[PDB]
């Protein structure tokens, strides 16, 4: 049996880990295991009803240092209202906007939200929207132990109340949140000290009702493709 | 530095 299939099995938990920051400053990290998903929301108030794990952005500072800009900073997350909205659904992840704060997305590396590619695209208000396909992660992920292709992208950015900041330093936007699917890093991780022979590693998967892995590297390789054979596709 | 919020209301 594939221990990798573990991941698009109904009713398995990833690990979410939401990084946020203000003006290029790290104000607040949280790891969030819910079916229902994450929320990014600003305490304001609110509708405790509504589903997803509810994660609070921490209020800024009142410093007569920096005071100019963090009046900003606290109102955008005074139009979060619903928050964002972070799930999972088989082998997609699935974001959208409950609030007043227009939000830009993109999948980029972890130290940086910003290539300059631009932006995915925008965190849609009416409809959920596909942010992340496992299909060609994986796919992009073989490539790269097959000592060919570069590391896939797996961090989500998400770029709050302003539009995308490109070709600008994202050290100037007011907030920057950056969403890691743990088993993704874990994943690129176990292909980025893995391949160096038949030797086995272990990866631990990060998610709900998993044990650490110790596999080979062509049994790393034939488990990725396995996995990919039973995904859609486009 | 200026700040343009695309903070949608109404």
């Amino acid at each position: 049996e594939n221990p990798l299939k573990r991941l698009l099995v109904p009713g398995e938990e990833w690990e979410f880990e939401v990084t946020a920051f203000y003006r290029g400053r790290q104000v607040f990290q949280q790891t969030i295991s819910c079916p229902e998903g994450l929320r990014l929301v600003g305490s304001e108030v609110g509708d405790r009803t509504l589903p997803g794990w509810p994660v609070t952005l921490p209020d800024p500072g009142m410093s007569l240092t920096d005071r100019g800009v963090m009046s900003y900073v606290r109102h955008v997350l005074s139009c979060l209202g619903g928050g964002l909205a972070l799930w999972r659904a088989g082998q997609w992840l699935w974001a959208q906007r409950l609030g007043h704060c227009h939000t830009y997305w993109a999948v980029s590396e972890e130290l940086l939200p910003n290539s300059g590619h631009g932006p995915d695209g925008e965190v849609p208000k009416d409809k959920e929207g596909g942010v992340f396909d496992l299909g060609p992660f994986i796919v992009d992920l073989i490539t790269f132990t097959e000592g060919s292709g570069r590391s896939p992208r797996y961090a989500l950015w998400f770029c709050v109340g302003e539009s995308w900041p490109q070709d600008q330093p994202w050290t100037k936007r007011l907030v920057m949140v950056k969403v890691v699917p743990t088993c993704l890093r874990a994943l690129v991780e176990m292909a980025r000290v893995g391949g160096a022979s038949s030797l086995e590693n272990t990866v631990d998967l990060h998610i709900s009702n998993s044990h650490p892995l110790s596999l080979t590297s062509d049994q790393y390789k034939a488990y990725l493709q396995d996995l990919v054979e039973g995904m859609d596709f486009q | 530095e200026e700040f343009e919020l695309l903070i949608s209301n109404s």
